[PDB]
């Protein structure tokens, strides 16, 4: 479903109508906002970011309201949500375990998001960027925005750090970002920010 | 001169060589019957691994590492980490002044690379007079080098022109 | 004999010694900010009021290409402010040199380097009063950045970008510098109505 | 261009590829003495008529000797003759390796 929605999606090739294509898409998402949003951000992300094949479709200005589109339904999702409907209720039973390596809880929606952050990484790595450095950069330029809270960004040895360093190169945007709580952590971004 | 055989043996030039076979093996294992030609052990293996997976062609780092203690050389933060992997920050530290160090990024090791590009150029270089001549010299000892090489050439002539600012 | 005009200019400006082995301090001291480069701009006039003005495009394309021939970027630079200087000296108008510049000596994501500094110097004579015939550099500059490929690289991401810069302030001081209506049709060569 | 001078040679380096005129700087200013030993240096051949420059510390290789941590001062003449002795060589096998690859001359191995 996803899938042909968003493969049906580029081709507007103007971006007030790749706008409002986005616009009615997040709206029409909706009834099936938690599933739909995991599917999403396992799937249709990294079914074009890891290979190369799909990077062609990226690298249109489609790809901005993309990203709106993953900052948005990660917010909504993010954000409490009860989503209790018959046809939904008796049909919400199934097994996935998401096979998320991780190489402040356990929770599906939770696990997905730091698998698609860490592969945001991974994919801001260098020696090939054409199509993708400039998704990432409209990601994480979407990203910026009031009443958030997305982004946790857990700070043991994990990646947004050194993310938010390298796209710095790329001025004050993840210098509000990584600051999540003020943390003894955020100090070294902070002194990285300083520049 | 006897190249009789030469023109009539080229004429076998075609897809079916194999006929050579019967009319030279059995002369040959008249003379040479050797069955020990190679009957050691003997296996091909094309390749098992192979990437750099930490910079670029070792040939740069490896000439770098050989140069004095009075050099000291680092990176910035890695923002061509993979390909480029050179924006060098040296500090010379030696019986001299100090100042500020070079940007020093280089192109692929063909070396046709004025590697400094001097990104905190004009600030640090508005502060005092001093090194102020340090840079002009610098520049103008940089213009006269012919072909100029990033792996020595460049640090040498700032070593070079930071010891000739003692006038 | 434009040769014996390149081979003048070579010695004016390539001054290539012994390899300096002898260490010695007071040898060459002079003011290239203000002496080398005006006394290069002074020759260069002197040659230019000799004769040839008008069919003066080849001999501009003769001297880019010379330009060009070298290896060090920092020459490069040098030899451009030069020509900043002629540009506030008044010869060598913007149209000129920036039609020439262009063709036949980008070298397209081979020498990133020696792009910015071409690109430099585009944003920097991006001044260039012309008149409506100006929508033709702009196409050449968009056709030549076409042909670069898709994935090319990672690591050399900023100094490709100062083409981008140059398209950044041409299409934003439009506004204020250049028609509009051109621009847009200038994009006739990458916009038919929409294909990516 | 100068007066009545002095030259030397040599033949460790090679033949002939460089001669070296010197002259003192007669006539000095209120004194019969001290010449002050004005130095130049030339890279005729084939006589080439290139820059010459007096590439090296021409003149002031005088306060090259204040430049020591401590009955004649001709302990700085010798460095010159003794200096090209070593120094012009090398350049020369820079212009073989002109064609090969990596023609990184003058480096200097920790000093």
């Amino acid at each position: 479903f996803c899938n042909n929605l968003i493969k049906e999606l580029l081709k507007e090739t103007r971006k007030e109508h790749t706008l409002r294509a986005v616009q009615l898409l997040y709206s029409i998402f909706c009834l099936d906002m938690q599933q739909v949003t995991l599917v999403l951000l396992g799937h249709i992300l990294p079914g074009l970011l890891t290979d190369s094949s799909k990077w062609h479709s990226l690298m249109d200005p489609p790809g901005t309201a993309l990203a709106k589109l993953a900052v948005w339904c990660a917010l909504s999702s993010y954000s409490s949500h009860k989503g209790q409907a018959s046809s939904r209720q008796k049909k919400r039973h199934r097994e996935d375990i998401e096979d998320y390596v991780s190489l402040n809880m356990r929770d599906p929606l939770n696990r997905v998001l730091a698998n698609l952050f860490l592969l945001i990484s991974s994919i801001l790595g260098s020696r090939t960027a054409g199509p993708h450095t400039q998704f990432v950069q409209w990601f994480m330029e979407e990203c910026v925005g009031c009443l958030e809270q997305d982004s946790r960004g857990s700070i043991l040895q994990f990646m947004p750090f050194t993310t938010v360093s390298e796209l710095v190169k790329v001025s004050p945007k993840v210098v509000l970002a990584i600051t999540d709580l003020s943390l003894p952590l955020g100090r070294q971004v902070a002194a990285k920010a300083i520049a | 001169q006897p190249l009789l055989d030469a023109v009539l043996a080229n004429i076998r030039s075609p897809v079916f060589n194999h006929s050579l076979y019967r009319t030279f093996v059995p002369a040959m294992m008249a003379i040479h019957g050797p069955p020990i030609v190679s009957p050691v052990v003997c296996s091909r293996k094309r390749r098992f691994e192979e990437d750099e997976r930490q910079s670029i062609p070792n040939v740069l780092q490896g000439e770098v590492a050989r140069l004095d203690p009075k050099f000291l050389v680092n990176l910035d933060p890695s923002h061509c980490s993979n390909n480029g992997t050179v924006h060098l920050i040296c500090k010379l530290d030696d019986k001299d002044l100090p100042s500020v160090p070079p940007l020093e990024l280089s192109v692929p090791a063909d070396y046709p690379a004025q590697s400094p590009m001097w990104i905190d150029r004009q600030w640090q270089y508005d502060a005092n007079p001093f090194l102020q001549s340090v840079h002009r010299c610098m520049t103008s000892r940089l213009l006269q080098l012919p072909d100029k090489h990033s792996v020595t050439a460049l640090l040498n002539t700032w070593a070079q022109s930071i010891h000739q600012a003692c006038l | 004999m434009e040769t014996q005009l390149q081979s003048i200019f070579e010695e004016v400006v390539k001054t290539e010694i012994i390899e300096e082995a002898f260490p010695g301090m007071f040898m060459d001291t002079p003011e290239d900010e203000k002496t080398k480069l005006i006394s290069c701009l002074a020759a260069f006039r002197q040659f230019w009021s000799g004769l040839s003005q008008e069919s003066h495009e080849q001999c501009v394309q003769w001297i880019v290409k010379f330009i060009h021939g070298q290896h060090s970027p920092k020459r490069i630079s040098f030899l451009y402010d030069c020509l900043a200087m002629a540009v506030e000296t008044g010869l060598l108008p913007p149209r000129m040199v920036c039609e020439s510049l262009i063709n036949s000596d980008s070298l397209e994501w081979e020498r990133t380097q020696l792009w910015a500094l071409t690109f430099k110097l585009v944003r920097k004579i991006i001044g260039g009063v012309d008149y409506k015939g100006v929508r033709d550099l702009l196409k050449a500059i968009l056709e030549k950045i076409l042909t670069i490929p898709n994935t090319v690289s990672s690591a050399v991401v900023q100094q490709l970008l100062a083409a981008r810069e140059v398209i950044a302030y041409i299409l934003e001081r439009n506004a204020c510098l250049l028609p509009a209506y051109f621009a847009v049709t200038e994009i006739r060569k990458l916009y038919p109505e929409g294909k990516l | 261009i100068g007066s009545l001078s002095k030259n030397k040679l040599f033949i460790k380096l090679t033949r002939l590829p460089q001669y070296y005129i010197v002259v003192e700087m007669l006539e000095v200013p209120n004194k019969p003495t001290q010449l002050s030993y004005n130095y130049y240096f030339m890279s005729v051949s084939s006589p080439v008529m290139a820059l010459l420059l007096q590439q090296f510390k021409d003149n002031i290789q005088d306060l090259m000797s204040y430049t020591k941590t401590g009955c004649a001062f001709n302990k700085v003449l010798a460095h010159f003759v003794a200096m090209c002795d070593t120094n012009m060589p090398f350049v020369g096998l820079r212009l073989e390796l002109s064609n090969l690859e990596i023609p990184h001359q003058g480096v200097q191995v920790e000093g």
